[PDB]
DNA sequence: ATCGGATGTATATATCTGACACGTGCCTGGAGACTAGGGAGTAATCCCCTTGGCGGTTAAAACGCGGGGGACAGCGCGTACGTGCGTTTAAGCGGTGCTAGAGCTGTCTACGACCAATTGAGCGGCCTCGGCACCGGGATTCTCGAT
DNA sequence: ATCGAGAATCCCGGTGCCGAGGCCGCTCAATTGGTCGTAGACAGCTCTAGCACCGCTTAAACGCACGTACGCGCTGTCCCCCGCGTTTTAACCGCCAAGGGGATTACTCCCTAGTCTCCAGGCACGTGTCAGATATATACATCCGAT
């Protein structure tokens, strides 16, 4: 069993992510914030890879399944399959 | 002339079901006409993806179960898995 | 109208310097159908030979191929009974730069080495391939009798 | 230098060259000639067959088809000849 | 069941079947469908308008009416939180919009 | 006596640096972790393949970037330079994430 | 001696008004009109039924309606109450509109 | 029977009106011509591909399902004009 | 052995070896350019079946791909593309 | 165009005319399907893969590299007012952001 | 902190009209019984890749500190927008007339699905040599404290 | 307006490695030839509603005048991110070892498509009556200036 996962985005790397978009300044509060939207992001995403999964009568996660979730959402990714 | 199909008399049968003493216009007929064939389309759409994705030819109702989970909200989706097994059993005895 | 001028110009540097072994002109009094005449390749089965063929130019010229076709009969794998040719630089690959000249060299180079990669024809190119021999033989069988 | 006129020959209508547009493979036509394939053709170049569909496009919508400099020495060098073709 | 009556009375829907089944079967979805598909797909749409007409019913009898309108489907709609959700993209005609002000727009106590 | 840079000059540095360069931002481990812990709350005793755990690390760092361009808009906006908060939370209400 | 109202009572009393009806705001003729050179300038020699332009009306009235309140949401956050051309070009980019 | 410049029609009270609904309280005096600006865009955009439904279906008289379907295409589904 | 998978990789390099004759391609943009043309394949093919189910009929002709070619392609890029479809056409008739 | 060769041939295209058809028809898209669909999606699909091949090669060609690589296909698509609105939503792995700063942020 | 105008909104009552709800004729689509074959379920087997662990080394994160630039609050100005009134414009409604074009029906002819034999295009696997990554040294170029 | 020192970035040359491109073998899907049932192209007729015009209200739009309150510029305070140095932590890479489950193959059975016959459920059409919209007259909440 796993707990308190969310820290491993550190503030360094929440810096890189900002410096790519085009941030020249952050405040003290944006970490926090960026981590409960990733979080969010990320539960909505992995709930439809894992129904896709399930529906198979699979016990793995393929990358299709992740590539077919972003598709549904609207997020195509090109490079994994499809 | 020629005939239309519609959803009127069920959509009709079903308010008198919840609410025996209102009524409903024209309009508000034509509204659900169209969301129950909106969802209709969703609904099947889905489940021929899902089909085709596992290789498969036929639409069973775990596709349209797994199609009804991944399109509708939680507690909603949760409702409506509910309704269809339900009647799935009712029906095949 | 346009394509006519390129019809003179064609006609004119066939004429001043004509090419080996071949010779094209117009057949009828328009400028659209040609006929062609083409002598056996030295190095080849076909010694002796002088085959005849007609071209037809389509009504939109050059920027679209022009067809050719034997008006004798040939053994050879990329030639019909009728007359049909395989070759892409009059279909797959025609380009607006391409002179008639070319496309005769090209026929006549045809004759010279097959091509067995897209043969039109598949019995016989797989009898070329396999013996040469019996390939030559049926060849000079069918010259003397239908190019002489 | 000067480009000689045999080297300053339109390859397909055999003519001098008007409003010459060049290839990104380094091929000159005259315009009539190029839009001709353009419109009526495979949309590659007659000489060395490289498609030039996205130049094209890119290079119809600006006006910057023809070559400029080459357009002014052949009207410069070779007057004679516009006015007839 | 008993296999005696009407499909949709057999299954207890009022949604019909048949129908259903015929749309699904000649509507380029899947070279095959089940018997079971319709049966579902039915009790799913039944019980979605089912909410929805009784949300509406609510809001109409809040208003003193006794006959829907589109301006009570949509306030129906639009009250709710999961069904909001599902028809975010659609647009209701006749339908109006929620009255809201915001906090800093009105008058200084 | 030793030298440093005025502030506000290393930052646009580093903008300049990750904007031409192509690799990913967030360590592998810590992501795998995270996305295991959450998958595990969806559905017990499950396995990633790892091209997987590499298509959500992709979705995710363009969906923050994408969301971090739009918040150092409304940043902009309000005459600041600064991203806070409330940015990011305008942001995602007028994409319609929120409402 | 004349009595009137301070500035905002008025706008706010419309505000409450137009948000109870469901009517249509834009005159139908005008809209028509429109509608119809527009087409015209697609394809000459068009008709139109009447319920087609009804249906445009009233999407370009909801679009219309979302827009100018992603507008206001705009404007609230850069501390003011007037609407401006400039929250309207971040509405619009930040929904994608125009990217 | 040409028309010129009847985008006039959308006049300033119905663009009041309009923010009025939206929840505007105040509202500056060049909202107005960027309005009809992002009127005329959504219009044009709307009747291209409703023109083009029309022009499929070998006809010369647009009807409602035409704008539906194509509002529904451009991801603006409309309930009440069939579908 | 593993199965046979099918793929747009030898027609891709194909096309690229015209538009660049000195230039080779990655093993991730093959990648990418396959799931490209499956998209765009899916797009298409779909958009024609609505289209073709709006009017009643059973067929998909290339009427239908080419209003749908129209619809969901970006102005200029249309303008070509359906221009291109309509030679191929021409040169397949005949 | 004569028969008695490849139906890629006959229409001019390098994309395969058998292979779309097959697609077509066995993807449960209509009941039937024309003569004439394959060749027409064929042609656009080599057109727009044409397209991006192109522009990929010359940015790839700005970068002094022989080898498309997917920033390249980034750099190609971004570039483009048609492709990057066609190519909206798509996300393409490992292709990067293009360069953009504000003016308010540069120094003054 | 109220107090009095003055305005606008909400509330109760008569009435009358057209749209909603129900009944009838019927015909086209749904139900019932029967047949055949192909799709999917089930059992068995192979081996691929996913998990788990250990050791090192080192790039990256955490902590702390000096301070300078930016966020935020307060004032003043004046101009643009809100509110109200008189005037002019064209939307809205009713009524009539005409015909272009949508909609339905009957013939039938050419396009497309099905079936069987055949073989060449394309996929799986191997191998190698050049393009790209990396390292080390040097030249170029923004940057900033000091004039 | 600038000169110069410390620091980051770009060029150039040499070395190495691994994967991109070309070749070989083979299996299966695309090609070719023929047949046949049916969809939609076309011609013809009906009749619906889209278009055009005209007259009369009166409601919404327009223009103008006055005032006030809100947007914008400016100054000041302070405090919190930024840049840099040092230490701690764990990510990354290479290696080994086990086996869980994904992927493939064979067999069978039963579930669904296709067909024919039959009949009743829902659709179009027609009609009654009452739910709600409109007009008219009070009751009360609320805004604003002034004490
Ligand atoms: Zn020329
Ligand atoms: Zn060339």
């Amino acid at each position: 069993v796993l707990r308190d996962n969310i820290q491993g985005i550190t503030k360094p790397a929440i810096r890189r992510l900002a410096r790519r978009g085009g941030v020249k300044r952050i405040s003290g509060l944006i970490y926090e914030e960026t981590r409960g939207v990733l979080k969010v992001f990320l539960e909505n995403v992995i709930r439809d890879a894992v129904t896709y999964t399930e529906h198979a009568k699979r016990k793995t996660v393929t990358a299709m399944d992740v590539v077919y979730a972003l598709k549904r959402q609207g997020r195509t990714l090109y490079g994994f399959g499809g | 002339r020629s005939r239309k199909e519609s959803y009127s008399i069920y959509v009709y049968k079903v308010l008198k079901q919840v609410h025996p003493d209102t009524g409903i216009s024209s309009k508000a007929m034509g509204i659900m006409n169209s969301f129950v064939n909106d969802i209709f389309e969703r609904i099947a759409g889905e489940a021929s993806r899902l089909a085709h994705y596992n290789k498969r030819s036929t639409i069973t109702s775990r596709e349209i179960q797994t199609a009804v989970r991944l399109l509708l909200p939680g507690e909603l989706a949760k409702h409506a898995v509910s309704e269809g097994t339900k009647a799935v059993t009712k029906y095949t005895s | 109208h346009m394509a006519l001028k390129r019809i003179n110009k064609e006609l004119s540097d066939l004429a001043r310097d004509p090419p080996a072994q071949i010779s094209a002109g117009p057949v009828g009094d328009d400028m659209f159908h040609w006929q062609a005449t083409i002598m056996g390749p030295n190095d080849s089965p076909y010694q002796g030979g002088v085959f005849f063929l007609t071209i037809h130019f389509p009504t939109d010229y050059p920027f679209k191929p022009p067809k050719v076709a034997f008006t004798t009969r040939i053994y050879h794998p990329n030639i019909n009974s009728n007359g049909s040719i395989c070759l892409d630089i009059l279909r797959s690959q025609w380009s607006p730069a391409l002179t008639i000249s070319k496309v005769l060299l090209s026929i006549a180079s045809l004759l010279d080495d097959p091509n067995p990669d897209d043969p039109k024809v598949p019995e016989i190119a797989r009898i070329y391939k396999t013996d040469r021999d019996k390939y030559n033989r049926i060849s000079r069988e069918w010259t003397q009798k239908y190019a002489m | 230098a000067i480009p000689s006129l045999s080297e300053c020959q339109c390859g397909i209508c055999m003519e001098i060259l008007v409003e010459p547009v060049t290839l990104p493979c380094n091929h000159t036509l005259c315009k009539p000639c190029f839009q001709s394939t353009v419109e009526k053709a495979s949309l590659c170049c007659p000489f060395c067959r490289r498609r030039v569909s996205s130049w094209t496009r890119y290079h119809t919508r600006r006006n910057s088809l023809v070559n400029v400099e080459l357009w002014t020495i052949i009207q410069k060098h070779y007057p004679r000849e516009c006015k007839l073709r | 069941s008993a296999k005696a009556c009407t499909r949709s009375s057999r299954a207890g829907l009022q949604f019909p079947v048949g129908r259903v089944h015929r749309l699904l079967r000649k509507g380029n979805y899947s070279e095959r469908v089940g018997a079971g598909a319709p049966v579902y797909l039915a009790a799913v749409l039944e019980y979605l308008t089912a909410e929805i007409l009784e949300l509406a019913g609510n809001a109409a009898r809040d208003n003193k009416k006794t006959r829907i309108i589109p301006r009570h489907l949509q306030l129906a709609i639009r009250n709710d939180e999961e069904l909001n959700k599902l028809l975010g993209r659609v647009t209701i005609a006749q339908g109006g919009v929620l009255p809201n002000i915001q906090a800093v727009l009105l008058p200084k106590k | 006596k030793p030298h440093r840079y005025r502030p506000g000059t290393v930052a646009l540095r580093e903008i300049r640096r990750y904007q031409k360069s192509t690799e990913l931002l967030i360590r592998k481990l810590p992501f795998q972790r995270l996305v295991r812990e959450i998958a595990q709350d969806f559905k017990t005793d499950l396995r990633f393949q790892s091209s997987a755990v590499m298509a959500l690390q992709e979705a995710c760092e363009a969906y923050l970037v994408g969301l971090f361009e739009d918040t150092n808009l409304c940043a902009i906006h309000a005459k600041r330079v600064t991203i806070m908060p409330k940015d990011i939370q305008l942001a995602r209400r007028i994409r319609g994430e929120r409402a």
